[PDB]
């Protein structure tokens, strides 16, 4: 019970990591300071600046769903 | 300055491929690129395969503008040869496209009026809430 | 599938299929009104996540109900 | 001599001319198919097409269907074939409604290989397609009935 | 079509213009920078939205920005 | 403005080196230049660039 | 004029370049600004094309590299022989091969890992090996550990020689480009000298050492009591006692009385009843004939004398009405581009490894191999995997040629051009045939699952309902079974027991081989194979044919072979590069090979392997359930996976526990790949921004700026961990299963 | 079992959604000036601290839970 409870703790903390990080960087980050000008959901910002796949807040949600499914699993 | 005229000049030597025009050329639009080659020579087709450009005037019809600028870029870069291209509609109308004012867009040229130029740094764009329920975007200001 | 493979591959494939259709007799008589294109990047993420979640839920539901009701504790 | 040449002489149209695409036998064959009878009433074309298709459709339903090993194999299979005929007629119908406006003219080619003008196929019109679909339904059901008759009566 | 904007942090290196695969951008006279020139986007109807221009821009942050907008047959890069 | 070689703090919010420090290389005296203050930084940005132009209100001389 | 061309001391030997990471690249040599640098250093390490434009320097680099590889392999063989001599139960195994498990690895006693040293027999405790070295060593006539030691020393010496050869042929005497380009001579020497003299001299060892010692072993005499191999060469009387032909020496050879040599050069076929392996006499004869064939084959191409063909002539002679100029121009391509060569050779070597797998299962070439089920399963699976990987590589380097070396203005070829001019037709047709195959193979399985679930087994596709018999394969089987009597008179038995007709070969109570029945299930799996292979081909071929350009990206070639995309524009252009096609093709190759090895495992455990009772009663390992179980996905899920995973999942507390650990570990790595495959580097970069902030707060931020992996590397790491995970899972599963129930 | 699993998965999705309409607010609606120096703006201020500490928690829990499990195995 101890072990699996700490697995659950891991799940909650990680899922909230994805979601919170996605929420706070939704307006912008150093990689994309004007992200708010593109909206909640967009493909990316392009291969430039190193590459910007899954950079939107929507994508953060999308990633977080896997961790929720894992946690509830 | 008046744009270039578009006559019926011979097309490059090619056995034909499956990468050429489709119905889009018939119903929507296709494109035409012309160039003047110093000699007969081999060039790679944007639509795949190898063709031979003839000496003198050459006219090639392509399906996309990107194919035209691609081929033209390869011409100017590899074969040191000037090119032009136009857009063509099914009714017969021809629209001169590139180079627009006779000068390559890489180098400055007087006469061109600015389009979509915001006289402010990118960080000074207003938040989306400032444009809520309007038809405007923060970058359209 | 939708999560691992991305758009360009499918777009080009579909291009070859469009050529195929426009060059096949009898079938030539039939034409589309909406041009066939590959799903968008975000759309791909969403559809992939949806298949993933549905599979997740249905699989675990089937296991849960079958294992439990098969013996009823 | 060479075998493969550009389509109709034009090397920049996205196709090729091969023995499969353009040879006397295949050309004659396709040009004599009800779909390519570009100067005849689409109704009759529809009758032929539907007739042939319903006729072939009776086959796989009867032998592969769920009642293949029962005394009621032919009835079931033929009924199913008729059902698919109806569904496909429905498909053809909605295709016609969606693709052609009653006012819009023919979207078929108005030229030949030689380049001379000719009357566009009226198959690619609203009325023409509607006639073709009527023919596919009538001929379809008729073909199913005929095949069933030959097979079990 | 897609939307392409130029901002006054532009230093007129012309890198974006010669990076565009569909001839959308061009250089016009200007006095705001030492190069005496600024970028411009008069042909966004031919813009595909590949963002090579943005990958070519040296400024921090970008002086050229591409906002993918209404989707057309030209912007989808279709040849059919 | 600030002198050449002066340590300045970046005030442009959308900058990679925002709230960080860089060194002044040269200031354009042309009053038409919108961003005269040329700055060079110790670390490169996501575009592998180590230098950028700023305005007078985008730098803060500190030590 | 073919001759030895070499430059003297092209590169000074110094550790100076060792102290400068990334010296080979002007970009990488400058040092790291971000962490990305590091990865790049390893990614472009062996990309000699991006180092230099000079074909000569590249060629030299690849030559010495090859020497390094060969050195490594010799060190590896050295290790295997040494471990076979010092840490094994090989002699004991020789005494009783049928009831002793082959082991040549022992673990040290710490942290409890001592348990891995299990009871393999022979009064020995260790890890059971499945490489098959013991049967090789027995086949070679090795009897003592001393001989294994000597072979180990020899291999170590050869490792030294190969290493020195690398250093020498890079730094001291480096061949000219013309030398590498002498393809007629290279082909001659490789056909006659390598393969020819190789199998000739090997036939020598077989006829003088293998045959007699094995005859003794099979007779039953104690290995230590068996005469040493050199004695059979010194005293011809012994060989004469075993094979009277040697009484007449080499006289019947020169006098063309070859019939006299039918004592040790036979053509019986099938398997030796007291060993379950092919007849060593047949094998010796095989290698002799092969030697002759290759020896005469190595005299085909013209070199320094008038006689011989020219490759370019033969190429330029083949041109038809459909193809125009034909194969003209290909010689120049294949004598200036390493990537084209690598493509061809990878495709063929991979295919070869596959045929090796099949031929080695169906015609066991080593004594006491067929009844070592663990070894057989392992060999088949292993070589299958190697094959698939090499093939995918062939695609990769084909595409790499297509991007970097293809130039129709200087090195034109008609065939390639014509292929490129109708690529849309090729790819579209492959597409269609793939969809058709998928439907008409997997759809049959789903059909069966549905009918079975609905209580309608009479509506399934099976041998007891709607039958789909492999008539053609059955006919080939029958034909090959009746061949010894008709179309191959000199042959006693068939070439393999697996053919439709024949008896049954058993060794030590276990079934070695028997006729393999083919029914509806086999039709099904074979069409699955056709489907998966066709899809893999679709992906890879599409990748190489559109590597240069497409209607979407007309100038894709300028973007290189390996690049993430060309932006979210055009609707989105992710994975347009040929590299990304190699990337997807890898997953599909994994799929295909996985279902292939599952096919092999289940079929063998069900219809072939098992024990044999007196009077001829055969009890198979899974009792012939394949024909009825493998026709639904649920059958594979339950009767194969679920049922057979038993051994791996309860292997804890025993010598097989490492397989349980690896089972779990592999599952873990596999899932771990999904993080990379399903995500994107933007998120990771921003997360890294926050973490970097945290490091700055405590003055511990590194100068080498922490960067998220590139898109491409994310994909590479993804597919690598995916493959490692899945493959290692099936590895642990297979080995635990077959070692426990075998 | 059905009920528990049902409501826990529903709860999971609902949570991810909560955290999804969180940033939609941050993008579409949030007015920085009108929220000057309040708990929300201050929240966006030390975002790196929040995210990095969530990262630490997740990292710790993961390392040690996985570690202990693998140990026991
Ligand atoms: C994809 C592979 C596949 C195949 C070959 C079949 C085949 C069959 N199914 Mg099954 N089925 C499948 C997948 C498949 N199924 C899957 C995946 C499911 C789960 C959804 C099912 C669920 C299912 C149910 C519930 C039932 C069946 C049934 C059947 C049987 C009758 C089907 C029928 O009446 O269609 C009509 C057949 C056709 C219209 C044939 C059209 C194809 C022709 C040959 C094309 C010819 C083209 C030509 C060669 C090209 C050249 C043209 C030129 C010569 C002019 C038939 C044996 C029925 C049965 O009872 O089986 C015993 C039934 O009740 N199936
Ligand atoms: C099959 C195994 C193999 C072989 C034969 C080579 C061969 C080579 N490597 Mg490579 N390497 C390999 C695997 C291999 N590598 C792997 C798996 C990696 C990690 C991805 C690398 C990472 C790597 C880097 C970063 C570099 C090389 C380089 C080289 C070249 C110079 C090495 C040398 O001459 O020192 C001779 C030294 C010895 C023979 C003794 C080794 C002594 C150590 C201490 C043990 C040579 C062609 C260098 C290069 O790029 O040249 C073009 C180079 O900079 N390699
Ligand atoms: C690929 C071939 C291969 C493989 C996988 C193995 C694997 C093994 N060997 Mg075998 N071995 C081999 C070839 C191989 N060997 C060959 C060719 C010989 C003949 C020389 C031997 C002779 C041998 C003996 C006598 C023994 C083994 C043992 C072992 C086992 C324990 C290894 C160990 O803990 O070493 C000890 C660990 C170390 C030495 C770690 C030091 C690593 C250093 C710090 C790395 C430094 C980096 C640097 C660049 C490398 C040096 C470069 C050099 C040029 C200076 C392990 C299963 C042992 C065993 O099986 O016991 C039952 C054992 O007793 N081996
Ligand atoms: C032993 C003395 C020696 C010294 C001082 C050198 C020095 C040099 N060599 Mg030479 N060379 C040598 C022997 C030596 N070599 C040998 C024995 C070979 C045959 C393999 C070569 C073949 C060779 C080639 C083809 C090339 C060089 C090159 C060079 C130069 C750059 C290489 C470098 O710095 O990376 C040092 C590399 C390493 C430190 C890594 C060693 C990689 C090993 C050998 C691969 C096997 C590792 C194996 C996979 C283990 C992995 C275990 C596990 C972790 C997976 C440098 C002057 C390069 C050059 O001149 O470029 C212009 C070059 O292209 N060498
Ligand atoms: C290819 C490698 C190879 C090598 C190195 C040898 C070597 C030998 N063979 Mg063997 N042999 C070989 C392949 C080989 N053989 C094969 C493939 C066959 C089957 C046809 C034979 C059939 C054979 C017979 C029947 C005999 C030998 C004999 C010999 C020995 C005397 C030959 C001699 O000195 O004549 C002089 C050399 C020349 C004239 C040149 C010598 C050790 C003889 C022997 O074993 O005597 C004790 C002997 O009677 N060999
Ligand atoms: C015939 C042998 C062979 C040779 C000589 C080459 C040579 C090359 N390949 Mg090719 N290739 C091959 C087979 C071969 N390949 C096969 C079988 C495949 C299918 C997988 C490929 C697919 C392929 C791709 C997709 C690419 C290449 C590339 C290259 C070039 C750069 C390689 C490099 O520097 O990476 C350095 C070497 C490494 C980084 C080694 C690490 C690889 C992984 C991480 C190791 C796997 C883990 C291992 C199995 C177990 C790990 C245990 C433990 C450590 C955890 C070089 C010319 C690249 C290129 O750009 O060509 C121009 C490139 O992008 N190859
Ligand atoms: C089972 C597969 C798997 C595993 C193990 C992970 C693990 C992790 N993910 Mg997740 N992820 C996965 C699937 C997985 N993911 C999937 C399918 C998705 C959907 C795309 C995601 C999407 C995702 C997001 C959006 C985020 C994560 C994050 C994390 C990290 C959370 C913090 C933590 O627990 O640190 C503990 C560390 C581990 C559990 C990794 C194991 C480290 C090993 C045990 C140590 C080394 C062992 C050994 C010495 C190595 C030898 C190897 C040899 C070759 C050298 C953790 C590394 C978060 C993160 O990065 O937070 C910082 C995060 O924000 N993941
Ligand atoms: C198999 C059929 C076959 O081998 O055809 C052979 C046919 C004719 O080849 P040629 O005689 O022109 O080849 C002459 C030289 O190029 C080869 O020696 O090749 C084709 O035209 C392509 C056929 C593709 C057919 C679709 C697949
Ligand atoms: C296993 C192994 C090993 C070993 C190997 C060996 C041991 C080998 C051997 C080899 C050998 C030992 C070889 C030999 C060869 C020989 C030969 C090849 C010969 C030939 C001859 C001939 C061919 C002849 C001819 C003739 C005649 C017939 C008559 C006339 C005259 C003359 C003389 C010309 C090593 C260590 C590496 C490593 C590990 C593995
Ligand atoms: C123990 C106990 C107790 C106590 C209890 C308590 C007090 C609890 C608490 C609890 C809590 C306290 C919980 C909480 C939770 C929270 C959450 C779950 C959150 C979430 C969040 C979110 C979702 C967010 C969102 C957003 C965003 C993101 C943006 C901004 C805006 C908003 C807000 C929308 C008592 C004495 C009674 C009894 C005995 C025992
Ligand atoms: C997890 C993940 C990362 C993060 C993974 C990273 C950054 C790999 C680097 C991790 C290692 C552990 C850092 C290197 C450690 C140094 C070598 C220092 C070693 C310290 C010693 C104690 C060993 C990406 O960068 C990424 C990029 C694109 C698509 C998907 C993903 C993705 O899924
Ligand atoms: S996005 Fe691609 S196309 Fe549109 S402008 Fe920038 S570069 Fe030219
Ligand atoms: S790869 Fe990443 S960046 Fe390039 S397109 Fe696909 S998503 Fe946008």
């Amino acid at each position: 019970d101890f072990l699996v409870h700490h697995a659950i703790a891991l799940g909650l903390h990680t899922t909230t990591l994805i979601l919170v990080k996605g929420a706070l960087d939704a307006r912008g980050s150093k990689l994309m300071p004007d992200k708010k000008d593109f909206g909640y959901s967009f493909p990316c910002d392009g291969p430039g600046r190193g590459g910007t796949c899954d950079i939107s807040a929507w994508d953060a949600f999308y990633l977080a769903v896997f961790w929720m499914l894992n946690t509830i699993g | 300055t008046p744009p270039e005229l578009d006559p019926n000049t011979p097309s490059p030597i090619f056995g034909g491929s499956t990468g050429g025009l489709l119905r889009k050329a018939q119903v929507e639009e296709f494109y035409v690129i012309t160039w003047d080659s110093p000699k007969e020579q081999i060039f790679e087709m944007p639509t795949g395969g190898a063709a031979i450009m003839r000496e003198g005037p050459n006219l090639l019809k392509l399906a996309r503008k990107e194919q035209c600028l691609a081929l033209g870029t390869r011409l100017r870069s590899k074969y040191k040869i000037k090119y032009q291209f136009y857009r063509v509609f099914p009714n017969g109308e021809v629209q001169y496209l590139h180079p627009k004012d006779g000068v390559y867009p890489e180098k400055v040229n007087a006469g061109r009026q600015g389009v979509g130029q915001n006289f402010r740094s990118i960080g000074k764009n207003v938040s989306p809430i400032e444009v809520k329920f309007t038809g405007k975007q923060p970058y359209d200001l | 599938m939708f999560l691992i493979s991305w758009r360009g591959y499918w777009q080009e494939l579909i291009e070859t299929l469009a050529w195929a259709h426009e060059r096949t007799p009898l079938a030539n008589l039939i034409r589309w009104r909406d041009k066939p294109v590959a799903l968008s990047i975000v759309q791909a993420r969403l559809v992939g996540l949806v298949h993933f979640s549905v599979g997740y839920i249905f699989t675990y539901a089937a296991f849960l109900i079958a294992s439990t009701s098969g013996k009823f504790g | 001599y060479q075998v493969i040449q550009p389509i109709n002489g034009d090397p920049f149209i996205g196709s090729l001319e091969t023995p499969v695409t353009s040879s006397p036998l295949i050309a004659w064959y396709l040009s004599n198919l009800p779909a390519y009878r570009t100067a005849v009433s689409p109704l009759l074309r529809g009758i032929e097409v539907g007739l042939a298709h319903g006729y072939l459709l009776v086959g796989p339903f009867v032998k592969a269907g769920p009642l293949r090993n029962t005394e009621i194999a032919g009835q079931a299979g033929s009924l199913a074939a008729g059902g698919l005929v109806v569904i496909l007629s429905l498909c053809l119908t909605i295709y016609g409604i969606s693709s052609f406006n009653e006012g819009a003219p023919s979207t078929a080619p108005s030229l030949t290989l030689t380049g001379r003008k000719k009357e566009p196929d009226q198959l690619q019109t609203a009325d023409g397609w509607a006639k073709f679909t009527g023919g596919f339904f009538f001929g379809g059901i008729s073909g199913v009935i005929w095949a069933y008759f030959l097979l079990y009566v | 079509s897609h939307s392409v904007k130029i901002y006054d942090t532009c230093i007129g290196c012309t890198q974006c213009v010669r990076a565009c695969p569909t001839d959308v951008l061009e250089m016009i006279p200007w006095g705001g920078c030492k190069a005496k020139q600024i970028a411009s986007a008069p042909r966004t109807e031919d813009c595909v939205g590949c963002k090579r221009c943005e990958s070519a821009c040296p400024t921090d942050f970008l002086s050229v920005r591409v906002y993918l907008w209404h989707e057309t047959t030209r912007s989808m890069g279709l040849a059919y | 403005g600030p002198k050449r070689g002066a340590k300045v703090k970046i005030l442009r919010k959308e900058s990679y080196w925002y709230k960080g420090t860089g060194s002044v290389v040269a200031v354009d005296q042309d009053p038409n230049t919108r961003y005269p203050v040329v700055v060079r930084f110790n670390k490169v940005n996501y575009a592998n660039v180590s230098t950028n132009n700023y305005a007078l209100d985008e730098i803060q001389e500190v030590e | 004029e073919v001759k030895i061309l070499v430059d003297r001391d092209p590169i000074k030997t110094s550790f100076e370049q060792w102290a400068k990471p990334g010296h080979f690249s002007r970009t990488i040599a400058k040092g790291p600004d971000t962490t990305t640098w590091i990865w790049n250093l390893h990614a472009d390490a062996h990309d000699f094309d991006s180092h230099t434009s000079d074909l000569e320097e590249i060629s030299r680099k690849v030559f010495s590299a090859h020497f390094g590889q060969l050195s490594i392999i010799f060190l590896w063989l050295s290790g295997m022989y040494f471990h076979g001599a010092r840490f094994s139960n090989y002699e004991a195994w020789l005494n009783d091969p049928t009831h002793i498990k082959p082991s040549a690895q022992v673990v040290w006693p710490i942290v409890g890992q001592e348990i891995l040293n299990g009871d393999v027999g022979g009064g020995f405790r260790g890890i059971q090996i499945t490489s098959g070295f013991f049967q090789i060593w027995r086949a070679s006539g090795i009897t003592s550990e001393l001989q294994l030691y000597c072979t180990a020393i020899g291999a170590l010496v050869f490792a030294g020689l190969m290493l020195f050869a690398g250093w020498f042929h890079y730094h001291k005497a480096a061949p000219k480009l013309a030398w590498f380009q002498d393809v007629e001579s290279m082909l001659n020497h490789h056909l006659a000298g390598l393969l020819g003299l190789g199998s000739l001299s090997w036939a020598g060892h077989q006829v003088h050492v293998s045959l007699p010692i094995n005859q003794f072993l099979n007779a039953g005499v104690d290995p230590k009591e068996i005469p040493l191999p050199h004695e059979f060469i010194l005293n011809r009387d012994l060989l004469a006692q075993l094979y009277p032909s040697f009484a007449e020496g080499a006289t019947p050879f020169f006098t063309l009385n070859w019939s006299k040599y039918a004592d040790f050069l036979t053509f019986r076929g099938g398997l030796d009843p007291l060993t379950g392996g092919l007849w060593l006499t047949d094998i010796a004869h095989h290698h002799l004939a092969i030697a002759i064939l290759f020896l005469i084959a190595g005299h085909m191409y013209r070199t320094n004398w008038g006689i011989g063909h020219g490759i370019k002539d033969i190429l330029e002679a083949h041109k038809g009405p459909f193809t125009g100029q034909g194969h003209k121009g290909l010689y120049e391509i294949l004598t200036t581009s390493w990537h084209a060569q690598l493509s061809i050779n990878l495709a063929m070597l991979g295919s070869l490894t596959i045929v090796v797998a099949q031929h080695m299962y169906s015609m066991p070439p080593y004594p006491y191999l067929a009844t070592d089920y663990a070894t057989q399963l392992s060999l088949f699976t292993h070589h299958m995997w190697i094959g698939g990987f090499l093939i995918v590589g062939a695609a990769a380097h084909a595409a790499i040629f297509m991007v970097r070396d293809y130039d129709p203005t200087t090195r034109y070829n008609d065939l390639l051009d014509r292929v490129l001019r109708h690529r849309d037709a090729i790819i579209s047709h492959l597409n269609w045939v793939c969809i058709f195959l998928g439907f008409h193979s997997f759809g049959l399985y789903i059909h069966n699952d549905t009918m079975s679930a609905l209580g309608r087994p009479q509506d399934m596709f099976s041998d007891t309902a709607i039958q789909l018999q492999p008539v053609f394969a059955q006919w080939i089987q029958n034909t090959h079974a009746l061949a010894p009597g008709t179309t191959a008179p000199g042959a006693t038995a068939s070439t393999s027991l697996t053919w439709g007709g024949g008896d049954l070969v058993a060794v030590g109570g276990k079934v070695a081989l028997l006729p393999i029945p083919l029914g509806t299930a086999d039709f099904l799996v074979h069409h699955i194979h056709a489907f998966t292979i066709h899809v893999t081909v679709l992906i890879l071929l599409k990748g190489v044919l559109f590597a240069r350009s497409s209607r979407l990206i007309p100038d894709k070639a300028n973007l290189g072979f390996r690049f993430p995309c060309d932006g979210p524009g055009r609707g989105g252009t992710c994975q347009v590069s040929a590299w990304d096609h190699v990337f997807l093709g890898l997953f599909w190759m994994y799929n295909s090979i996985s279902v292939v090895i599952f096919h092999f495992s289940w079929k063998m455990q069900s219809d072939v392997w098992g024990t044999i009772n007196d009077q001829g009663v055969v009890t198979h390992i899974t009792a012939g359930n394949f024909a009825q179980s493998s026709i639904t996905i649920n059958g594979w899920l339950r009767d194969f996976l679920w049922a057979q995973a038993s051994q791996v999942i309860q292997s804890y507390g025993s010598s097989l526990s490492a397989y349980g650990l690896f089972f779990l570990g592999a599952h873990f790595v596999w899932a771990f790949s999904l993080m990379f495959l399903f995500s994107g580097r933007g998120y990771w970069q921003e997360l890294i921004e926050s973490i970097v902030w945290a490091h700055n707060k405590l003055k511990v931020a590194p100068a080498t700026q922490p960067r998220a992996l590139s898109i491409v590397q994310g994909r590479a790491v993804g597919v690598t961990h995916y493959l490692l995970g899945g493959i290692a899972t099936t590895w642990a599963f297979f080995l635990a299963r077959i070692i426990a129930v075998g | 079992a059905a009920l528990y699993t049902h409501h826990q998965y529903i709860a999971g999705f609902i949570m991810t959604g909560a955290f999804a309409h969180g940033p939609i607010f941050f993008i579409r609606d949030y007015n920085p000036e009108q929220n000057a120096d309040n708990v929300l703006a201050r929240m966006l201020e030390h975002k790196e601290a929040i995210i990095s500490h969530l990262s630490w928690a997740s990292l710790f829990l993961g390392f040690h839970t996985l570690g202990l499990y693998v140990h026991n195995d």
